RNA sequence: CAGGCGGUAGGGGAGCGUUCCCGAUGCCGAUGAAGGCCGACCCGCGAGGGCGGCUGGAGGUAAGGGAAGUGCGAAUGCCG
RNA sequence: AGUGAGGGCGCGAGCGAUAACGUCCGCGUCCGAGCGCGGGAACAACCGAGACCGCCAGCUAAGGCCCCCAAGUCUGGGCU
RNA sequence: GUACCGUGAGGGAAAGGUGAAAAGAACCCCGGGAGGGGAGUGAAAUAGAGCCUGAAACCGUGGGCUUACAAGCAGUCACGGCCCCGCAAGGGGUUGUGGCGUGCCUAUUGAAGCAUGAGCCGGCGACUCACGGUCGUGGGCGAGCUUAAGCCGUUGAGGC
């Protein structure tokens, strides 16, 4: 039993962030909201909120108890990404590929 | 220079392997004394503003 | 309905070579030997016509499923005059019907039937013929189709 | 009447990666990359399935070899001794009783060793 | 059927002396225990050897010339670093490479190959440093 | 206590109770066949010249069936020439019953 | 029963699968159509075909024939 | 239908330099198309040998039988 | 004939599908919003509007086997270990060591070739048709065979 909120659409690329989510995949929900809080990377604003929101549902809406928290699993995957375009040299454009992520985090209970 | 220019597709793998440093660190935290809270060593602490026993930034 | 221009130039593009844009490779290009329209007919010799009219029929006698006949009793013009005419010669439609008469009157009765398809005796044929089991018919066609035979 | 490509290709490639698991990087999953390795799979089997056969006639002659070093003589010797015997117990099935019967062995390199002379 | 396979084996260790035998024709035999192809079950996928102890190495003999003019060659990586010293210089100096060299040229390169060559135990001159091993003397 | 069996073509050491597999037969799938001895051994030590006169083993033809396909390709290079044969063995699976040596 | 069976250019042969028509006022189909994903099972020398579980939600089409925009890995191919 | 660039080797000639993995004919072979298999360290055409499928069965061929490497540290006489 | 490109003549795209019905998700929770979690509607919400089915390349997370003295067209053959399905026999995954192993295509006397083409996936893509020849073949009639245009009839009916 557990559960679980999903960032999508966040305008950032995937493989920035799961460096980001990566510190904290199974520390405990406190460990993690200070891993965040000093964390030198954009990507933990978009993980922290992800975590913050996620944990409020578990408490707020499956019964389950803040101190008993930890990050199960998490995953970053990869959503549509904003084609636009880049003149370059010569008359040469080029396609930039401003990518953006799905951010999911689950928590569950344990009981010690 | 003539262009130097990558001469095969880089594997999964070897993409992949490269990146094995790439894991990032997470902070170091000491507890600031005087709130218990957790705070980066020999800064003054954020949320109470005391450092080395006195209190040196108000918050 | 394309343009004729050639897309790029022959050499020094880097990209392969090519014409317009029609061009069968592309998409959007025309169709490498896609079908325009056909007379799929020929002359089937008359000869061999008026020769399979024979078997085709002679088949039918031969599992003695040709029934010649001349009275169309109540039959007039409704369904369920011919409905029960039929009752009254082995066509209970178990098997299905080829009905071949002179007259309307019957053919438009026994039109709406799910077993049975009508003919005028002139347009009797062996597509028809082959497609029913029990071909059943009018003297006055039967006159016709040996006089369209002979 | 345009038969559209359809079902056809994508199905076909498909039992093509079928056959190809376990195949390391693009070879497992590219089309064109496993018809190529296992064009080559095709091959080496049916080399090695004709190679198999003389893989273990080696290694039985070299269990064998190392028997009859224990009774002095040699393999070289050993076989034309039950070739005069008459004796036709084959390779396989010699190899076999150097291992699980080392008597029954021992007698077979008396018979061949008396029928040499 | 199937083939037997060996189950698993006790190493078996041997005491060779090499005193006073040709370099080459030792080092044949010496092989084939390492390699353990002697004993009728052997496999070549596993390592089942004899794990031999050689003796007097540096009392070992060799024919002709050889002496003098039988030259070891090895090369460094830099430029001119063909290094070419004599085997006269070579069991002078470092005895026991010499029957080392030898046999490592006659098991099979690769892995187990390899492995094999570690199982084989050189000293030169009069004893070795593990009689607690208690190495069985064979003659050959 | 064994026996050296011979049958398709290919030498077998069988005991009593055996389960093993040969080169298909023509016999009943559910009745039997002797086997010729080539050598006779393990209380005994007997060798033939090549078979063993008296010694015979009885065998129960359990069942026939066919093996197990195996895809055969070929491939020759830039020729465009490529083979499947699909290919599965007969054979015969006998019950070694009993020796008679 | 005996014998032949490497093969490029290339000649011949026999089949498989796609699209469509007759078979069809039929037949299968929400007790689940087409397609998708699995499969160590079945049949076939193979191309294939069955079967079974999962998905999917409305179509599909026999035996036997017919007609073709009929099978892709390459074209510095075309599109994405 | 395809083919109308052949190549190497043996041998018989010319040309060449009694040169060339040279060239040009004649006979044959082999590769081409047998870059399938064994030798030849490796290696189209040298030696062996014409691969329908299967086998943890057997005789051989060239070449081999100290060890890597399957099989003689075989046997007798002689030379270096 | 739009966006867009060209001074201009002119060129010239891509882009369809929730569900039977909007019943298109009130209200609470985290959030600046986005978006998610509950709740709710529905036969079904991995039918939630970036909506039917939802393949592949490609990118993740968890699991099992595996790897830091081995060298390599990545396979194959064998053995062995650990893992999973089976009472058993058996299988499926993985791969430590051993045997063996010169990619596909085209073009070529000859290619692994340091010749050629291809990043990968999907989809599009190349021997047709009309007339007339000429063999072959399945039929019809046979010193004869056959109709063209058309006319009559049908609405997939033929006959003349
Ligand atoms: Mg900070
Ligand atoms: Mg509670
Ligand atoms: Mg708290
Ligand atoms: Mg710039
Ligand atoms: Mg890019
Ligand atoms: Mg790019
Ligand atoms: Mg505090
Ligand atoms: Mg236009
Ligand atoms: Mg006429
Ligand atoms: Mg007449
Ligand atoms: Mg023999
Ligand atoms: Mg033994
Ligand atoms: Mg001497
Ligand atoms: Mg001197
Ligand atoms: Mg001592
Ligand atoms: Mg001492
Ligand atoms: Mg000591
Ligand atoms: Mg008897
Ligand atoms: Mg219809
Ligand atoms: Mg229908
Ligand atoms: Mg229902
Ligand atoms: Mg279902
Ligand atoms: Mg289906
Ligand atoms: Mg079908
Ligand atoms: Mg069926
Ligand atoms: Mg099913
Ligand atoms: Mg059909
Ligand atoms: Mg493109
Ligand atoms: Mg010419
Ligand atoms: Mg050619
Ligand atoms: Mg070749
Ligand atoms: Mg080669
Ligand atoms: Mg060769
Ligand atoms: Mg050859
Ligand atoms: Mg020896
Ligand atoms: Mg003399
Ligand atoms: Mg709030
Ligand atoms: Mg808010
Ligand atoms: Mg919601
Ligand atoms: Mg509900
Ligand atoms: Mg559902
Ligand atoms: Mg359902
Ligand atoms: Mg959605
Ligand atoms: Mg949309
Ligand atoms: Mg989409
Ligand atoms: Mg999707
Ligand atoms: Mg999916
Ligand atoms: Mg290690
Ligand atoms: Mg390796
Ligand atoms: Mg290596
Ligand atoms: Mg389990
Ligand atoms: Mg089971
Ligand atoms: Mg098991
Ligand atoms: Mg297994
Ligand atoms: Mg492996
Ligand atoms: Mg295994
Ligand atoms: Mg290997
Ligand atoms: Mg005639
Ligand atoms: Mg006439
Ligand atoms: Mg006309
Ligand atoms: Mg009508
Ligand atoms: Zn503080």
């Amino acid at each position: 039993m557990e559960a679980k909120a999903i960032a999508r659409y966040v305008r950032i690329s995937p493989r920035k962030v799961r460096l980001v989510v990566d510190l904290i995949r199974g520390k405990s929900l406190e460990e993690a909201r200070n891993i965040l809080r000093y964390t030198n990377k954009r990507g933990a604003y978009f993980v922290a909120k992800v975590l913050e929101s996620a944990a409020a549902n578990a408490v707020n809406n499956h019964d389950m108890l803040e101190d008993r928290l930890y990050v199960k699993a998490a995953y970053v995957d990869e959503g549509p990404a904003l084609k636009r375009v880049l003149p370059r040299a010569r008359g040469r454009a080029d396609i930039i590929k401003k990518r953006t992520s799905h951010i999911t985090v689950i928590l569950g209970e344990k009981h010690g | 220079a003539k262009h130097p220019v990558p001469k095969k597709k880089t594997s999964k793998a070897r993409r992949d392997a490269r990146r094995s440093h790439h894991a990032l660190t997470p902070p170091i935290l000491v507890p600031c004394p005087e709130c218990k809270a957790m705070k980066p060593p020999h800064t003054v602490c954020p949320e109470c503003g005391y450092y080395a026993g006195r209190k040196v930034l108000e918050v | 309905a394309y343009s004729g221009r050639k897309i790029w130039p022959q050499k020094h593009t880097g990209r392969a070579r090519h014409g317009d844009i029609g061009a069968p490779i592309f998409v959007g290009g025309g169709v490498v030997f896609g079908p325009k329209p056909r007379d799929y007919s020929y002359t089937l010799p008359k000869k061999v016509r008026k020769k399979g009219l024979a078997m085709a029929v002679a088949d039918r006698a031969r599992e003695g499923k040709l029934l010649l006949v001349e009275a169309f009793a109540g039959v007039n013009g409704k369904t369920k005059e011919f409905l029960a005419w039929a009752k009254e010669a082995g066509l209970d439609g178990s098997e299905s019907v080829l009905l071949v008469t002179g007259n309307e009157l019957v053919r438009r009765a026994a039109r709406n039937l799910p077993w049975v398809v009508t003919l005028a005796p002139e347009g009797l044929n062996v597509y028809d013929i082959v497609r029913t089991e029990r071909l059943v018919m009018d003297l006055d066609a039967w006159e016709v189709f040996q006089n369209r035979i002979g | 009447p345009r038969a559209k490509t359809g079902v056809v290709r994508r199905r076909k490639h498909k039992k093509i990666l079928k056959l190809a698991k376990g195949y390391w990087g693009l070879r497992s999953k590219s089309f064109r990359k496993a018809r190529e390795t296992l064009f080559a799979a095709g091959n080496y089997a049916y080399a090695h399935r004709k190679r198999r056969k003389r893989d273990f006639r080696r290694l039985w002659i070299v269990r064998i070899n190392a028997a009859c070093r224990q009774h002095g003589l040699n393999y070289s010797t050993f076989i034309h001794g039950l070739k005069k015997a008459g004796i036709e117990v084959d390779r396989k099935n010699l190899a076999d009783l150097a291992v699980r019967e080392p008597q029954v062995f021992a007698e077979l390199v008396e018979r061949a060793k008396a029928a040499q002379g | 059927m199937k083939t037997y396979v060996p189950k698993q084996v006790e190493p078996r260790w041997v005491l060779i002396d090499a005193e006073g035998k040709t370099l080459g024709r030792l080092a044949t035999k010496i092989a084939t225990l390492l390699r353990g192809k002697h004993r009728p079950d052997w496999t070549p996928n596993v390592a089942m050897g004899d794990f031999v102890v050689v003796v007097n190495a540096d009392k070992i003999r060799v024919t002709g010339k050889k002496l003098e003019q039988k030259i070891y060659t090895r090369y460094s990586g830099y430029p001119g670093g063909l290094k070419k010293i004599p085997l006269e210089k070579m069991l002078a100096t470092h005895p026991e490479r010499v029957l080392e060299h030898a046999v490592k040229g006659m098991l099979p390169k690769g892995p187990l190959g390899r492995r094999l060559f570690k199982r084989l135990k050189v000293y030169a001159g009069p004893d070795h440093p593990h009689q607690a091993q208690r190495p069985e003397k064979l003659e050959v | 206590m064994f026996a050296i069996v011979k049958t398709g073509g290919k030498q077998y050491r069988v005991e009593p109770g055996l389960k093993l597999r040969v080169e298909k037969l023509d016999a009943e799938p559910g009745a039997t066949v002797e086997l010729p001895v080539l050598l006779l051994g393990g209380e005994k030590t007997v060798v033939g010249t090549p078979v063993v006169e008296g010694a015979s083993v009885v065998a129960e033809v359990l069942g026939h069936g066919r093996g197990k396909k195996i895809l055969v390709s070929k491939f020759k290079a830039k020729v465009q020439y490529r083979r499947k044969k699909g290919h599965r063995q007969p054979y015969t699976e006998l019950l070694i019953k009993e020796i008679r040596g």
